[PDB]
RNA sequence: GAAAUUGUUGAAAGGGAAGGGCAUUUGAUCAGACA
RNA sequence: GGAAUACUGCCAGCUGGGACUGAGGACUGCGACGUAAGUCAAGGAUGCUGGCAUAAUGGUUAUAUGCCGCCCGUCUUGAAACACGGACCAAGGAGUCUAACGUCUAUGCGAGUGUUUGGGUGUAAAACCCAUACGCGUAAUGAAAGUGAACGUAGGUUGGGGCCUCGCAAGAGGUGCACAAUCGACCGAUCCUGAUGUCUUCGGAUGGAUUUGAGUAAGAGCAUAGCUGUUGGGACCCGAAAG
RNA sequence: AAAUAUGUAAGAAGUCCUUGUUACUUAAUUGAACGUGGACAUUUGAAUGAAGAGCUUUUAGUGGGCCAUUUUUGGUAAGC
RNA sequence: GCCCUGAAAAUGGAUGGCGCUCAAGCGUGUUACCUAUACUCUACCGUCAGGGUUGAUAUGAUGCCCUGACGAGUAGGCAGG
């Protein structure tokens, strides 16, 4: 709101905050971005290095659909199971009757191995999966599934 | 709330210090010293008045 | 509770005010032996022909005479770390050589001399307030003197003058105790026409030995 | 136009003394450092490598590594309004022992075996250092020693 | 119109009103710089060492 | 122009956009305009879904 | 004249009261602004510093550390104390059955806590049963882990994250950040 | 039916400006307790 | 030879005159004088008496007297200036709103968060209700192909609030979150090493390197609101010679 | 070869005794670095002081100066 | 040493003025006395800091109360109105 503003503590004071040497003028400087290699330099190699210049190669119209492949650690990978399904496999573990998730129903395309998971069987379809990852699984007594 | 001087006011000039009524009975204030008879010696007085 | 707990605190206080009784009796032989016995060992030393040289002073007590416009900044530093941040402020200081240096350097901005005993009596009992919990408290009884230097074996504001004139094994707590004795200007005048030259020279800073006991009684 | 290079000023600081030009005494090379010991710097003339910039001629800092012919030394430099860490690698000819501590590990030494000695007698064994005292009284005789009287004298050219 | 060129007047006392700052002292000082041959031997020392307590 | 530590800005307003603005005010009266007119194609065309 | 060696009147610069006007959290206030009077407690004291901080000076707990905590020889059976809110954790599969105090519990987190035979009550209730903080553990979240402080003192040969709104390969990785542009930081 | 500005009446001061601050004399005028 | 006095210093020695002040508002403290009961100058004034009760005191106002007082605003090292604006009065008259953001703070929920593009509904631009997506966050690192975060109680050492045990206390021991310094481990890049196997050129196990990253190491974010700051906009208000 | 200014030190992150690790180093358990365990408390290592110390984020104005003592350059000198 | 010569500028003119001659001048010494928004003590206002007090049946725990210290200010910042 307006009454909160400094504006109405500056109300008889002259200057208004700007100072009387140096005054409030409109644009000393510059307008945007002007100067960044003379006279504002330094705010630009500070707080702004790898600004000026080209590193990469050019990529004629992109499409990040090409690009979409969401990832999923296995320490988020019992999440996927309800949770009012969770605990009845857990104290379950056993063959002929393992979990099967769905990776990619769930909106992930492939599978990292971070944290630890149950000493549990369970079934993992997937896209794409790590070295590690399916490790992880199999140690534990599980397969995964490539899916397309 | 109001501080108060001794040595002025005897009151509390006895709350603090119990001995100054026995330092004012017994005039310690006015204590006769012991009379002595040394004289110095020969030298201190020639060289007092030397030139 | 109406006369049990009560009647066992005043007994306390007459035992308390028991040890405070001798301990002054003791003190008064004490300062009167001292004196005497110096006065003696001049006379033997001039009736055997020889001098006797008095023993140096140890104590000396410091007045600021000056302004806080226009100072150096190492004599600034200097009169703070003696706790004289304004004019007319006094503080006793003990006399070694990492403080005579300290003297020298603030000799255009102080008087300073060699206080008696009836310098310190005065200033203690009229002027003498206590650092508490960093908040200057009066000294009107004992009991706040014992609760905050007891420790060291002072419970009593004669045996605060004593750690002071006799500069004991706890001087420097005794000492910084004391909050910094706030002084007016003197009944009768400085006794100079400009104050701002040295003692030697007519003026009124440096150091003039015993004659600061008159100034000082004067600012008292 | 002005000049700032990085032996400007230093006609004769890297001076050597006098009569003590050529080649640098052995024992300069035998002398051995480790890392936390206390070196002062002072450049010598004669050997041009390994050499400490102008400022830190005269500075004291702690060694922090050791090489084959150099030492590194850790400095602190006031920039501005606050010291800033400075690391130095110096050859061995620039640089010397401290013995600004080697006569305070002397006195720790000594505190220990004040300490100890008067465990089994006296409390209060007093290991702290104290400044110099006002002197105590004293009795000055005159046999053999009557004071000569002075006087100033009268003003006299002799030239 | 010429101006003023070079001062340090002022200076000094804007340094001490909150600077002149005494670097503070770490234990464990940072091994930066230090001999790389002296380096890769006491990893190896620190590490051995480790197995002898924890055993 | 450029000052503190601040990220690069890449505001587009170099244009006379001020005459290009569409506020929509009419929101909420276009929500009944929809449903009147769905309530009166239903009515007129037919039993039709 | 007074040569002053600090600056006059000037505040302590902590928090003395909550900047929040929740009428509950000065109940809260209230009562253990009387307890850290009148109970010489250092816990308590610290419990009402605690109610003043901020936001981002109160950071979340989560269930997996207060477990974590609670596997210290000798604390499985103390009351863990948190003045904040208390997250829940899926990472973890196990969780004991203690007593966690706390302004606030998620929904989850008090599922979690609950369906392994424990507890959550509010401080108040804690006072009362603990009085003096008898067997209790304080818990506090990470500070620096916030994604502004990645920000904070940027600069060369920093190492920090530059204030960049969009990340990729023509965003701030050519001169200045490598040898072959010029220099490299 | 305000101000600048103006007339009449009444009071006051005025030896090359007028106006102001602190204090009191003089003139005019006025509230508060009569418990 | 025996005193006095001067000068200087001390007294918890006595005593006369004058001025300013009276803060506090049951009791509580420390003392003093007393055989006691009590009293007191002892943690801040009471006692007695007179005049008047109204313009008498006092307030306001005009005037007189003593002393003092240069014209404001502005730029400036420096303004009463022989520097600039201002003859007078009334009304009007200058940091605003918007898009995208930094820090901080409050609120809701929280590994999630955001109902309002739209649909339902309605006492009809309000309020109330809702699906699917999408945005940001939950993974980084390389130019890219690509690969992708536990040797271990998610590590060791030092300092750590609080808690636990002993103890009258002081202290000692145990556990130590946040945070600080440091040594390691893990993931990507770079430079090396090149096993079992081979569409004989593929494959890249294992072990390293004063190299490098806006990383991991029991998540903190998303949304709304406010002060301050930033950029584009007429952009605090008025002003060019031009094109 | 001064005076004035100027670097460092005055302890627990210290000292001492015993003996563990390593791919470094040594003719060599020689040394180096980092540790296990033991012994010495705050007259625990000079003085004085310390409106407590340490730390972080963010942003305003300013970036024409001038004068005095002392040191000092150009200039006959200057309110240069 | 003091005094004098050396010693000439333009409106009328300034030890601040009057005036002052064993000074009311110059050098030096000893006292008394005068007065700053400075120093000392007290009251009141505000600010900051450290503390006391939730017990109902009487009202503000952002309340009430105890203790100590402090107070200049352009540009500028923040707070209460
Ligand atoms: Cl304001
Ligand atoms: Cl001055
Ligand atoms: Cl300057
Ligand atoms: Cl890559
Ligand atoms: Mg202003
Ligand atoms: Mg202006
Ligand atoms: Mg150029
Ligand atoms: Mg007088
Ligand atoms: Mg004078
Ligand atoms: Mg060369
Ligand atoms: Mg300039
Ligand atoms: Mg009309
Ligand atoms: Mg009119
Ligand atoms: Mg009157
Ligand atoms: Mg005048
Ligand atoms: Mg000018
Ligand atoms: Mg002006
Ligand atoms: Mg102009
Ligand atoms: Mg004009
Ligand atoms: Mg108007
Ligand atoms: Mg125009
Ligand atoms: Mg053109
Ligand atoms: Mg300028
Ligand atoms: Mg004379
Ligand atoms: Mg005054
Ligand atoms: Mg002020």
């Amino acid at each position: 709101p307006s009454r909160f503003t400094k504006t109405r503590k500056h109300r008889g004071h002259v200057s208004a905050g700007k100072g009387r040497i140096g005054k409030h003028r409109k644009h000393p400087g510059g307008r945007g971005m002007a100067g960044g290699q003379h006279h504002h330099r330094i705010n630009m190699d500070k707080y702004h290095p790898g600004y000026f210049g080209k590193v990469g190669m050019r990529y004629f119209h992109k499409q990040q659909a090409h690009f979409w492949k969401p990832v999923l650690n296995l320490d988020k990978l019992w999440t996927l199971i309800p949770e009012d399904k969770r605990d009845q496999y857990l104290k379950s573990a056993s063959k002929e009757t393992a979990p099967v998730i769905d990776t990619l129903a769930a909106g992930y395309g492939k599978i990292l191995g971070k944290g630890r998971i149950p000493n549990v069987p369970v079934i993992v379809k997937a896209r794409f999966v790590s070295k590690l990852a399916e490790e992880k699984i199999r140690a534990a007594g599980g397969v995964v599934e490539l899916i397309a | 709330v109001l501080k108060k001087n001794p040595l002025k006011n005897k009151q509390v000039l006895l709350r603090l210090n119990p001995y100054a009524k026995v330092f004012a009975a017994e005039k310690l204030g006015s204590k006769k010293a012991e009379k002595t008879g040394t004289k110095p010696a020969a030298v201190f007085t020639e060289t007092l008045k030397h030139d | 509770q109406v006369a049990a707990e009560r009647a066992a605190r005043k007994a306390a206080n007459k035992e308390k005010r028991a040890i405070i009784l001798e301990r002054n009796a003791a003190y008064q032989k004490e300062y009167e032996t001292a004196e005497r016995n110096i006065i003696q060992a001049k006379r033997d030393a001039k009736a055997a022909g020889s001098y006797y040289v008095e023993a140096q002073h140890k104590l000396v007590f410091v007045v600021r005479i000056k302004g806080i416009n226009k100072i150096p900044p190492k004599p600034r530093k200097v009169l703070q770390l003696l706790r004289l941040t304004r004019i007319n402020s006094g503080t006793f200081v003990k006399v070694t050589k990492a403080t005579l240096e300290l003297l020298k350097l603030i000799e255009p901005y102080v008087a300073y001399g060699y206080p008696s005993y009836s310098t310190i009596r005065q200033l203690v009992y009229k002027r003498g307030f206590g650092k508490i919990n960093k908040q200057r408290v009066p000294l009107s009884d004992n009991a706040i003197i014992e609760a905050n230097l007891g420790k060291y074996g002072i419970l009593s504001i004669d045996d605060l003058i004593h750690e002071i004139i006799t500069v004991g094994p706890h001087f420097k707590q005794a000492n910084n105790f004391l909050w910094p004795f706030k002084l007016s200007n003197p009944s009768g005048g400085w006794g100079v026409p400009r104050k701002f030259k040295h003692f030697i020279q007519g003026g009124s800073f440096g150091n003039r030995e015993e004659f600061i006991n008159k100034l000082v009684k004067s600012m008292n | 136009g002005k000049s700032h290079g990085y032996r400007s000023r230093t006609r004769y600081m890297f001076q050597r003394d006098f009569r003590k030009h050529g080649a640098v005494h052995l024992s300069t090379y035998l002398k051995v450092y480790k890392v936390g010991d206390i070196v002062d710097i002072k450049a010598n003339g004669s050997i041009q490598k390994g050499m400490p910039h102008k400022f830190y001629q005269g500075k004291t800092g702690v060694v922090y590594n050791v090489t084959k012919s150099s030492v590194g030394v850790i400095i602190n430099k006031m920039v501005g309004n606050r010291y800033l860490e400075k690391r130095l690698n110096l050859r061995v000819e620039h640089i010397k022992h401290s013995k600004c501590r080697q006569e305070f590990l002397e006195r720790v030494k000594a505190n220990a075996a004040k300490r100890a000695e008067a465990k089994a007698q006296g409390v209060a064994v007093q290991l702290k250092r104290q400044p110099a005292q006002p002197r105590e009284s004293r009795i000055v005789s005159t046999e053999g020693n009557v004071p000569q009287t002075l006087a100033p004298v009268p003003y006299e050219t002799f030239i | 119109a010429k101006s003023k060129n070079h001062t340090a007047h002022n200076q000094t006392r804007k340094a001490h009103r909150n600077g002149i700052k005494k670097p503070k002292t770490y234990k464990y000082p940072s091994l930066k710089g230090v001999d790389p041959k002296f380096r890769r031997n006491h990893k190896h020392a620190l590490h051995g060492t480790a197995k002898a307590l924890a055993a | 122009a450029i000052s503190k530590n601040l990220p690069i800005l890449k505001n587009h307003f170099r244009k006379h956009w001020q005459e290009r603005v569409k506020v929509h005010f009419d929101q909420a009266g276009k929500k009944v305009s929809r449903r009147n007119a769905r309530a009166t194609r239903a009515a007129k065309i037919a039993p039709r879904p | 004249g007074i040569d002053h060696t600090s600056k006059q009147h000037k505040r302590s610069g902590h928090r003395t009261a909550p900047k929040s006007d929740n009428v509950y959290l000065k109940l809260l206030v209230k009562l253990y602004t009387f307890l850290a009077r009148r109970t010489d407690a250092p816990f308590n004291k610290v419990v009402l510093k605690a109610l003043f901080l901020s936001k981002i000076n109160r950071p979340p707990v989560s269930v997996s550390r207060i477990a974590r905590a609670l596997k210290q020889e000798g604390a499985a059976n103390k009351t863990v104390v948190v003045v904040g809110t208390v997250t829940d954790d899926a990472r973890i599969f196990e969780f004991p059955k203690t007593t966690v105090a706390a302004l606030r519990f998620t929904a989850g987190a008090r599922a979690k806590i609950v369906k392994a035979g424990g507890e959550c009550i509010t401080l108040d209730q804690l006072a009362v049963r603990a009085p003096k903080g008898q067997n209790t553990l304080i818990l506090r979240g990470p500070r620096n882990s916030r994604e502004a402080v990645r920000h904070f003192g940027m600069g060369p040969h920093k190492g920090k994250a530059p204030r960049i709104l969009s990340t990729g390969r023509k965003f701030e990785r050519a001169r200045g950040r490598r040898r072959s542009k010029g220099f490299k930081v």
